[PDB]
């Protein structure tokens, strides 16, 4: 299929189509350039000064993001953690056992000049500070990431945590739609702080100020869906990471799987930089995103939906993937795991079922080959029971948003 | 719909022409990679 | 069928019908005339002066487009990019590796006289400039291209990006229907700037000011649909670009396909001028438009709809194409790809499945299938008809004159 000719006049035609690139970029294949993560807190005025600027700037739609960065740096050197063991990652040697380290032991610089209001913008605010002002500012990042009315949901919830240890309350004013302090997420230095805070308190899960992670969390594995819809597929099929892989049955899902699994990235490592590859600015395009893994996403999510996932009803249905072959491949996989359950004596009182005592009736376990063979036999065209199976798994779902793999599934199987 | 035309015969004449063009499509391989369907490989009353 | 006679009196009739032309025009078959793309920034007053003219003219329905062109030229010579490799296109040698180039390294001239308000139209605005005023002005191009209430959608969204690195509200006033600053798109020199900005930041995807592409993007591949519904059809059938082509089954779709594929146009080239063939005024009628590719459009889009495209529910249904034969041809193609999956073991642990009348073909070969269709009376079976029904019933929110509303009316009943 390299050379295409046109029958009627026997001339050559050369089917090409527009380019398309932006490669992904991996964590490791970055620390091979720079070996530090730069945090441009440009300015160091005064913590007290800053405490004020914000406190007020916060009852107004024009608190400067260069200020909060500085208040946070200001309020957050509780260099307040002791490594019980070593800490490394991608070469970068964070610390060594017994040691004492603090959040910003991830590489601070400073830069460009003129900051906004001067001196002391209200001297009234006191050391109600490390207590709650930071936690609130960090919390806001999380509330910023969502567009939907669930936002003032996380806000209501995400404002009762300051009440803790100090009782506080609300500050802003305006609604959302990314505008009130949502630009915050776009400040390359704001994220580097929320990322370092989350990462720090992942290591010292036990700390008193560990509470901060409230809004600092959704930083972890940002733009890393696929590589975690994958662990959800494992959990829901009760299969092993290696057995799941074998059941991948389409070129792209396989291509995509390799992509995510390429070694030396510490994806499986306890506390590494990798989860934060996006907010530390380690990577601009994520190898682990549900957008560079569209087939693996539709596949793994459709499959989990058939297997009774609730999480999956509301996954979004990628465009420009091969829908029909992808779904059949997931029906097969769902039907395998679904019919041949999981059944097996585990405890006994001296007696126990020693188990290993028609054609066209489907395979006994969950081997990719036995099943692939039975499907060959069936005309590589799904039986009316595995089709009935799908129907029973999607009929009786409701509240289905447009363009979710759930609304996709019910339209395709319920009728 | 014009007036003072012969409706019944005109429509039948158009049904025939629509049914022609409608049932028998104009399928025919246009591109190939070295292999291509050399097409010209019922009894009665089944249309042309 | 050259000579037609009339039986009853045996005279000759000569069926002719009204003319119709406007050929397309290709990129390459243009740089064979001129070898430069002229950007008539007529005037050069002062950047500071200009910064003002706009800032005010913007809180009013009469800022002159000759002014924004100039403010932009003014604010945009961040000659701020280094070629890691060579850059060429259609002969025109943009630069050479290691080099430093800036946006307007695509051929500036100047012309005709008298400009509008003089001197300094408010001296108050400061160097809040390269920061955001341009990005906003460019942004507007995008908001201008749409007629539907989704416009103030892109505007809401498209105004939060200035907040970034600077922050402060929206300028205009009036609603749109092409009038408030939508005439902007019609300024031959405005487009040439938005095109050169987009093209420049496509090459240096990594730049700090690359953010500008927010509204500068929908310039790329403007009036170039077909030649990209085509890649969408490939993606959605999992087939190769060459294998898809073989499944073209009607004269015009084939004619149209040749048209788009004619060589020496850099359509497949990384960063070329071609995507912008329309806004650089390289071409007035596009070879790659869904209007000079109406059959290829109906075909590829109908087919992709049957295969579950969401993108395609809302494609518009061309007029003056051969509907019945085109759809059947797409049903066949959809039914092929649809029934016979491309399953196949991809990973294993030492063991793996060694895989190898009137019931349809095993794979997706154009010939096997064309033959099975011959066998079936070249009149689709009642399953492939049931197939189509399951792919269209249960669609809703269907706009009039989309290939989606076309499909559901044709198959759901």
């Amino acid at each position: 299929s390299v050379t295409v000719k046109r029958i009627i006049d026997n001339t050559v035609i050369v089917p090409k189509l527009p380019a398309n690139e932006d490669p992904v970029e991996y964590p490791a294949d970055y620390f091979r350039k720079s070996k530090e993560i730069p945090l441009y807190i440009n300015t160091t005025k005064s913590l007290s000064d800053l405490r004020g600027y914000v406190y007020q700037g916060l009852k107004s739609g024009n608190v400067s993001i260069i200020h909060v960065n500085s208040y946070l740096y200001g309020a957050l050197k509780d260099i307040r953690g002791k490594l019980d063991k070593d800490w490394s990652s991608f070469g970068i040697n964070i610390g060594k056992a017994g040691d004492t380290i603090g959040i910003f032991d991830l590489v601070s610089l400073k830069a460009l000049d003129g900051v906004l209001p001067d001196g002391v913008s209200d001297a009234s605010r006191t050391s109600a500070d490390d207590k709650w002002l930071p936690l609130y500012l960090l919390g806001l990042y999380r509330v910023g990431r969502t567009q939907m009315p669930e936002y003032r949901k996380k806000l209501m919830d995400g404002l009762t945590n300051q009440c803790k240890m100090i009782n506080e309350q609300f500050e802003p004013l305006v609604p959302e739609g990314r505008d009130i302090f949502d630009v915050w997420g776009n400040d390359s230095n704001y994220t580097k702080i929320v990322a370092a805070v989350d990462m720090f308190f992942h290591m010292f899960k036990k700390h008193e100020c560990a509470s901060f992670r409230y809004g600092t969390i959704v930083s972890r594995f940002k733009d890393c869906a696929a590589l975690a819809t994958f662990g959800h597929l494992c959990k829901i099929t009760g299969m092993s990471t290696e057995d799941v892989t074998t059941w991948i049955l389409n070129r792209e899902v396989a291509d995509e799987m390799v992509q995510m699994m390429l070694p030396g990235q510490e994806i499986d490592k306890a506390d590494s930089y990798m989860p934060y590859l996006i907010d530390f600015g380690l990577s601009s395009k994520s190898p682990y995103s549900s957008v560079k893994n569209p087939a693996f996403h539709f596949w793994g999510q459709l499959t989990a939906l058939l297997l009774r996932s609730t999480r999956a009803r509301n996954a979004r249905q990628p465009d420009d993937i091969e829908y029909t072959s992808l779904t059949t491949a997931g029906l097969l996989y769902a039907y395998a795991v679904g019919s041949s359950a999981d059944l097996a004596q585990q405890f006994c009182v001296g007696d126990n079922k020693y188990t290993p005592d028609t054609t066209n009736a489907p395979p006994q376990g969950r081997d990719v080959v036995e099943w692939l063979g039975w499907f060959e036999d069936q005309n590589r065209k799904p039986t009316p029971d595995m089709m009935q199976y799908a129907k029973r798994a999607v009929m009786s779902l409701q509240g289905l948003r447009e363009k979710t793999i759930g609304k996709y599934a019910k339209s395709e199987f319920d009728k | 719909q014009p007036d003072d035309i012969e409706y019944t015969s005109l429509t039948t004449a158009g049904l025939l022409y629509a049914y022609a063009v409608g049932s028998s499509a104009d399928l025919a391989q246009q591109f190939c990679v070295g292999d291509n369907k050399y097409t010209p490989d019922l009894t009665t009353n089944a249309p042309p």
